[PDB]
């Protein structure tokens, strides 16, 4: 059985608002208040302004307690401002900023002073999605509450979404930008963009059948003898000493729900195995045969001769064998 | 994707003209529809663009009021349609892959063959 | 608005040749370069005013600052005598430079 | 949360004063 | 193989500054804001002032978003508190605080108020790091980018820090002083003291 | 820590002493190095404080402009220098570990054995 969850790289892009309200004493300065807010990007912003050029804009406008908001860095003219790269960290992803100063209001004496900054934050995030592949988080902690294989095409409009369709948007022929090296890659992709309350995340999108699979190959078995006693099989590996036992009927590949990835690597490895050991002095025997194994263990079974829809649940333990 | 458009249009002035342009190989929902004229022999002239998605569309300030783009989501095609042809509308007629909803910084990267319009 | 561009531009076949188009603050704006030969449909040569797209070769440069893109071939050979055409966005449509047809002597 | 308290030391400047 | 990860105790040090905004009705009030902040106490008043005497200032003098912040206990004069123990829960480990209540207002009708309170507040806490033990982490789940191990002894000066140097001061012929018994212990130690942005650590 | 002073000084008047002492057993910056002097018969008066990892130093009103501190951390030595000597500054000097960068309040635990200069 398969438990790792399916992992896809993402990028969030977002601005950090930031007011501070400051009264000015007679010696003496202190804060009456910070209002940290985090805002999404626009797609206008992440396609024509941070993709097209590497900057990103002086203002952030969003819409938060349904209201539509405005706020300028410095409390400024808007400008473009270049993105450049964070200070190193240790098993850190990459990441970019446009500001590092904080803006606080010039001190005028006895008053209450409102001052406003604005740090447009692009970040390399891992996004990990578990089964039913309904949802996905980033690395942040944060919950996107939609498919990762939504989309336009390919039948991926029948995915799981919560979000209104004002609020996603899928680009074809998108041609990404290294925020450090500067150099545009060739090939077109297509890229998801979802704008949440709180930030924007985009990603490349992918078909969900040959991305994921509910199992996962464990072990090669080089020498598997087989046999049939008391109306069932049993399967024998002297190199792991490890015993099977299956029912005599096979179990078709089609009932595991998203099998597409079985086939495929027990048929890499079995040609692979065939071609460095036995070529020379066995046969195959028929295509390669599928059966259940108690624990819930699936054999891809590929018989010798000489020359001459469910989930499968799998036991933590191997001692039974 | 591959953008494929209908044969030459021969028709008297006055007339009303639907070119279509059908996609290959993607859904076709999720770029835009550039439409962009080139006369015998002079510069690029755009006409307007169009999104599959929505429906939404925008025209050229000397195109206003006699272009019109529609889109038919089953068949993956789109028609621009000029009503009330002139002498000076004889051209070549092309759809692209370009700037609108996606972005107005896109770049036209696939072309079609282009439809000879004459008038 | 509108974007000017040079009627014509000759170039010896060794020497290198420089196409410019100008507008006012083109360099807030993404500038692409089409390059059409006769007869056939506009082929993009460069994106995003320093980019080119897969397949086509490294004689072909761009830039773009201030009032002017600038649209740069280096070692100018028989093949490249066509029409070029830069592209902006600007208010709600793509305005089209007037083409600078690029003669090989 | 190491990732996330690493916020402040990587995009912004924390030791520095600004007085006027 | 070793998965257990390296434990030690730590004393962290900060003044909880609060600072409330109140609006007064015909008969009611209202809370239109309360600014709530962790600020770290400075070397100065770890040793001179909770080390020496038991004792802490009223005022927060630190830094947040650049800035020189400067809070003041209900908006009075400085004065030294004493520390008091705080209020028993289970399964929990010592603690020392000097304030109780918040501070609000004076009802005046039809106005907008301020009020400040600073809380300095003394804990005692486990640490745990784990390989190659280049950060540690506290019981508070605040975590502290800087190697156990550091420091300016026998070649303890290479391990990891991502902190200024000035953050970072090394006191050896340290005295402990238990804020219970008011014992202080004789045999001297080394002690490091690092100031994070929102807590001093020791 | 252990502190070691140099030997005893004789000097004339309008000349300059360096007092050295070094420390052993600890790296020698993680403590401030206090100087203090006697004279014969008298009380205690203290002459200054000097902080070996800074280097940052504060000296008394009486002895400002005519004491200097220093330090050679490779040798973990502190060095005290009186400029413009006279009859008075005949007295025993010591060095100690107390108050300074590390706390305002710190003791003189250790000390050292003490230089005896006679002017």
């Amino acid at each position: 059985e398969n438990i790792a969850p399916y992992k896809f790289k993402a990028t969030m892009y977002y601005k950090d608002v930031t007011v501070s309200q400051v009264w000015f004493g007679h010696r003496y300065s202190q804060f009456m208040g910070i209002f940290e807010d985090r805002a999404p990007v626009p797609f206008e912003e992440v396609i024509d302004k941070i993709n097209a050029k590497g900057v990103c804009r002086s203002t952030a406008k969003y819409v938060r307690n349904n209201l539509e908001t405005t706020a300028f860095h410095r409390d400024d003219h808007e400008t473009d401002m270049e993105l450049k790269p964070a200070n190193a960290a240790t098993r850190t992803s990459r990441g970019w900023h446009t500001t590092d100063l904080k803006y606080n209001p010039s001190r005028v004496e006895a008053f209450h002073r409102y001052g406003t900054t604005v740090n447009c934050i692009v970040e390399e995030v891992d996004a990990r999605s578990v089964y039913p592949y309904d949802e996905f988080v980033l690395a942040t902690g944060d919950f996107v509450y939609m498919s990762p294989f939504y989309g336009y095409r390919e039948g991926s409009h029948t995915e799981h979404t919560s979000y209104a369709a004002d609020r996603f948007k899928q680009v074809d022929g998108f041609y990404a930008r290294d925020l450090t090296t500067k150099a545009r890659a060739t090939a077109p992709t297509t890229r998801n963009l979802l704008t949440t309350p709180k930030f924007t995340v985009a990603w490349d999108w992918v078909p969900k059948r040959p991305s994921v699979c509910t199992m996962t190959k464990w072990q090669e078995v080089d020498e598997m003898l087989r046999s049939e006693y008391g109306g069932s099989f049993r399967f024998s590996s002297d190199a792991i000493s490890t015993t099977f036992t299956t029912n005599l009927t096979e179990y078709p590949l089609s009932r595991v729900d998203l099998g597409d990835c079985i086939g495929k690597d027990a048929r890499d490895a079995m040609d692979r195995i065939f071609a460095r050991r036995y070529n020379a002095t066995h046969i195959k025997v028929g295509q390669p045969q599928y059966y259940l194994a108690n624990g819930g263990f699936l054999i891809a079974y590929q018989p010798l001769l000489s020359n001459t829809v469910e989930r499968i649940k799998t036991t933590s333990s191997i001692e039974f064998a | 994707v591959q953008l494929v458009q209908s044969g030459a249009e021969v028709k008297t002035p006055g007339a009303s003209v639907r070119v279509s342009c059908k996609a290959s190989g993607h859904t076709f929902r999720t770029f835009d529809i550039n439409w962009v004229r080139q006369a015998a022999g002079q510069g690029l002239e755009w006409m307007g663009w169009m999104s599959p998605n929505s429906g939404n569309t925008g025209y050229a300030r000397q195109f206003q009021g006699r272009v019109t783009m529609t889109r038919n989501i089953s068949a993956n095609t789109a028609y621009m349609e000029l009503r009330g042809l002139r002498f000076d509308d004889t051209a070549v007629y092309y759809c692209a892959r370009g700037p609108g909803s996606t972005g107005t910084t896109g770049s036209m990267d696939v072309w079609g063959q282009g439809t000879t319009v004459t008038v | 608005a509108g974007l000017t561009q040079p009627p014509s531009v000759s170039v010896a076949p060794g020497k290198t040749a420089r196409i410019s188009c100008g507008g006012n603050n083109i360099g807030s704006k993404s500038v692409h370069w089409y390059q059409q030969k006769p007869g056939q449909a506009p082929v993009l040569v460069i994106y995003y005013d320093s980019d080119r797209p897969s397949g086509i070769p490294e004689r072909f440069s761009g830039s773009n600052s201030g009032n002017t893109a600038t649209l740069t071939i280096s070692r100018v050979e028989a093949g490249d005598e066509a029409d070029y055409y830069c592209q902006v966005w600007d208010s709600g449509s793509v305005v089209f430079g007037g083409g600078t047809k690029l003669t090989v002597l | 949360q190491r990732r996330n308290q690493l916020h402040d030391l990587r995009f912004a400047d924390i030791d520095t004063v600004i007085h006027a």
